[PDB]
RNA sequence: UUUCCUUGAAGCUUUCGUGCUGACCCUGUCCCUUUUUUUUCC
């Protein structure tokens, strides 16, 4: 679940 | 594969590495490839670096950045920073015209290393900011601003492939400059460039040649200078059956003595090369010929 | 392995080579040139002075784009300067 | 962040710790730094790999919070 | 001298064809007259198989001469020759041929040719049927606006070879729909080019690389022809049908109208009932004086 | 396709949809001059309050997401 | 108001077979791989 997490802030 | 011999070879190869770096994650790569820069093969570093040129063309220079303005500071051994430094050219190499924004930075790396106390970390350090520069063409004269000084200083004391490396970069530089300050410095250097015609070393003669073309070949140089000081040399050492037999001599060669036609005039260099299309070997002929 | 830079359009002249020459780079024709080509001295600079577009030769003249890529108006996305699988350079 | 220098003493203790004496990992560690207040995640991301991802947590999150913290104290 | 050139046509080796086509070329175009008539139909009944040429330079300038001539005598008969010509071509090595019929057809008023032609898709071999369409498509590309008329003449037949024998009837023709819907824009022959979209339509689904690339090439001209507005309303209903493979498409196809012609758009988009959390009525639009 | 905005795909929400519509029917409002007029008259203010309003309703337009 | 035939599609897995598509392809092309423990003497 975590690095989607700081993924997802790369996309928005 | 891609410090290849084959034109082919080496952009298959490039080809693949982005592939795989950009396939793989950045921290891939690094977390990855520390280990081989201080590898004890010069070999394995030196290709090393050409990876990171290609990592750095996939994933960006500033994603990158941290990690190498990390290596050249590095303080444990020399080893490395040789590397980091390489790395930076290669990276100037492959990126070239896109350099263009991060320079600041990249010299701000490089900077510390020219006044290292080991040599080759000098030496290769320079011949990168020759690299920059020749990706940089008439720009960011300022970002390699702090550098000079030191170069300039550099110049007059050196014996060896390191001197003449530090040329490799003015000259590269003197197209960027205000030829009112460009005007003084390149007062200066034709007079190394003269006492250094003469070396043995071909490195070195790539080297100088190459620099005439930009110092001479200039717009704020004046005409007779040239006329008087450099011709009868050039003409005197450089045309020999050494070089025309070499394949980059010949045509930097040809480069060169265009631009000193350019200027000077027509009838000056083709009446001295001229009693030449009459010398037999092929080669030279063909060369005074073009 | 081989596509477009599409870096951005500055005003540098394309250049092509014998090969290219006549060719409309995108619909790949000979129709109707009209209108001219402009690339990224990044895609275009140095040794890609009058380079072609396409194969790395030297350029003798200027790719002219269609008409029809013309009103479909595609003339003007990034510059076509197309990149191979290998470092362009 | 003066007690970033002397921080650099204790990342440079933790990690020394975590095999001996490795340099450049320690710079691409601080060398998030210069961008101030602006690092982030992405520190757990890279120096994730570069150690055994395992330490990482542990590490990265003592980092962010004894950041936090001495960034409130001044 | 241009007949003692014509018998070296043979040569084979390169260096030659070339150079010959090559002059060949200058002289049947600029003098021209100088060569009676016999002469020529001999030249066109060697041409011919020079179009087995490895090299693309050679049929390039192969065809461009094929056209000089054809300007020198006169159509029918030189496309009545084409029409026999590159039957054993391999994988589209005859298309020059084809190209032949196309630059010939502008060379005298394509107005003259085509009943010829057309009649010749009656002619139950299938690979000379799909390329007497190819033949429709580069001749459109060459002629433009002069579309405005024989544009009747084929829409029938594109409506035949549309519908299917075989894919390859599709892809070509609906190639032909493109740059005639490219060539005829704004002059007001659209209502056709509509009637015309419905045949292709149904086509938008295949894997099949090159009928695919093919329609995008048909949709995206026909959208400069008729209008987004028409298009829009065929791809409504796409969006959200609840397959995938449906959405996958009539996705892609919006987008490619969607980039171009964005501007255009906002009329075309129709009135969209506002939910609980959100309103999806665009109010502006319905302030009246 | 992607760094172009607008860019649809088959997972594409209704609300996304509309909201991307909204938008540039504001880019038009703003360039075609006169349909610009055209709001002012109806509904006064300035030709200024009018583009501000639009740009404040730019990020919103049906309010907030699901 | 009872006690009876033949047929028919697919889909999946197989390195059989044959047509065909891109003005693809069949000629461009060599150029910064040049790397070593600094070490060329009025």
């Amino acid at each position: 679940i975590e690095d989607a997490v700081s993924l997802w802030a790369k996309l928005k | 594969l891609l410090i290849d011999e084959d034109y082919y070879a080496r952009v298959e190869g490039r080809e693949i590495i982005s592939n795989l770096a950009k396939a793989a994650g950045l921290a891939t790569m690094i977390s990855t490839m520390r280990p081989d820069i201080d590898n004890m093969d010069e070999y394995v570093r030196n290709t090393t670096a050409r990876a990171f040129a290609v990592v750095a063309s996939a994933l960006g220079i500033p994603s990158l950045l941290p990690f190498l303005k990390a290596v050249c500071k590095s303080k444990k051994s020399w080893q490395a920073r040789h590397t980091g430094i390489k790395i930076v050219q290669q990276i100037a190499i492959l990126m070239g015209c896109a350099i263009l924004p991060h320079l600041r930075s990249l010299v701000e790396i490089i900077e510390h290393g020219l006044v290292d106390e080991q040599q080759k970390v000098r030496t290769i350090s320079a011949l990168a900011i020759a690299a920059l520069a020749e990706a940089a063409t008439p720009y960011g004269i300022e970002s390699f601003d702090s550098v000079l000084k030191p170069l300039w200083k550099g110049i007059r004391q050196h014996r060896g492939k390191g001197l003449a490396a530090f040329l490799k970069a003015i000259g590269y530089l003197i197209p960027l400059m205000d030829a009112e300050y460009a005007n003084y410095y390149t007062r200066e250097v034709m007079l190394i460039l003269i006492r250094e015609f003469q070396s043995p070393d071909e490195e070195m003669k790539k080297i100088v040649l190459k620099v005439v073309k930009q110092c001479c070949g200039t717009d704020g140089v004046e005409a007779n200078y040239i006329k008087t000081e450099i011709l009868p040399p050039f003409f005197k050492h450089f045309w020999q059956h050494r070089m025309a037999l070499d394949r980059r001599n010949y045509r930097q060669l040809v480069d060169t003595t265009v631009e000193l036609a350019n200027k000077v005039g027509a009838a000056e260099i083709i009446s001295r090369i001229v009693d030449d299309l009459k010398d037999e070997a092929e080669q030279y002929r063909k060369m005074v010929m073009e | 392995d081989l596509i477009f830079c599409r870096k951005q359009a500055g005003v540098a002249i394309g250049r092509l080579c014998e090969k290219c020459d006549g060719k409309c780079v995108i619909c790949d024709s000979y129709v109707r040139p009209c209108t001219l080509v402009r690339i990224c001295d990044e895609c275009n600079y140095g040794s890609y002075q009058g380079r072609c577009v396409i194969c790395g030769g030297p350029g003798v003249s200027d790719a002219y784009y269609c008409k029809e890529c013309t009103i479909q108006e595609k003339d003007r996305d990034g510059c076509p300067k197309i990149v191979n699988l290998g470092s362009s350079k | 962040a003066e007690k970033a220098k002397a921080g650099e003493l204790k990342v440079v203790n933790g990690a020394a710790a975590s095999a001996d004496q490795t340099p450049g990992a320690t710079p691409k560690k601080l060398s998030s730094w210069d961008q101030a207040e602006t690092p982030g995640h992405t520190p757990s991301l890279r120096w994730d790999e570069t150690p055994g991802r395992a330490k990482g947590s542990e590490t990265p999150g003592a980092t962010p919070g004894s950041k936090i913290w001495d960034p409130t104290p001044s | 001298l241009l007949p003692r050139l014509t018998p070296i046509l043979k040569n084979r080796h390169e260096k030659v064809q070339e150079n010959c086509i090559d002059l060949v070329g200058r002289i049947a175009d600029r003098g021209a007259e100088y060569v009676s008539a016999r002469e020529w139909m001999r030249i066109c009944f060697e041409l011919l198989e020079l179009l087995k040429a490895h090299k693309k330079a050679i049929r390039r300038a192969t065809v461009n001469t094929f056209g000089y001539i054809a300007k020198a005598i006169g159509p029918h008969d030189v496309l009545a020759t084409l029409l026999n010509n590159l039957k054993v071509q391999e994988r589209q090595n005859r298309v020059c041929t084809t190209v032949a019929i196309a630059i010939v057809a502008e060379t005298c008023s394509p107005f003259t040719v085509l009943p010829a032609l057309m009649n010749e898709y009656r002619v139950p071999e299938l690979n000379v049927q799909n390329g007497v369409l190819k033949s429709l498509s580069f001749l459109f590309e060459y002629i433009g606006e002069m579309g405005k008329d024989y544009i009747y003449a084929v829409t029938p037949l594109l409506e035949d070879a549309l519908m299917d024998r075989d894919l390859v009837h599709r892809q070509t023709a609906s190639a032909v729909v493109q740059h005639m819907s490219l060539g005829v824009y704004g002059f007001g022959c659209e209502d056709s080019l509509n009637h015309l979209l419905n045949y292709v339509w149904p086509n938008v689904f295949e894997t099949s690389p090159h009928v695919i690339q093919a329609v995008m090439g048909a949709l995206e001209g026909l959208r400069v022809a008729i209008g987004p507005c028409r298009m829009l309303q065929y791809c409504l209903q796409g969006l959200f049908h609840p397959a995938r493979k449906v959405r996958d498409v009539y996705w892609k196809i919006y987008n490619s109208i969607y980039i171009g012609s964005q501007d255009a758009l906002i009329a075309h988009y129709p009135r969209i009932y506002n939910d609980d959390k959100n309103t999806y009525i665009r109010y502006e639009l319905d302030y009246i004086l | 396709q992607s760094k172009y905005i607008g860019t649809g795909h088959a997972d594409t929400t209704k609300w996304e949809w509309l909201v991307n519509q909204h938008r540039d029917s504001y880019c038009s409002y703003m360039g075609h001059f006169d349909l610009l007029n055209y709001f002012a008259i109806a509904e006064n203010e300035s030709k200024a309050r009018v583009r501000f309003n639009l740009m404040e309703k730019m990020l919103q337009p049906c309010g907030p997401p699901a």
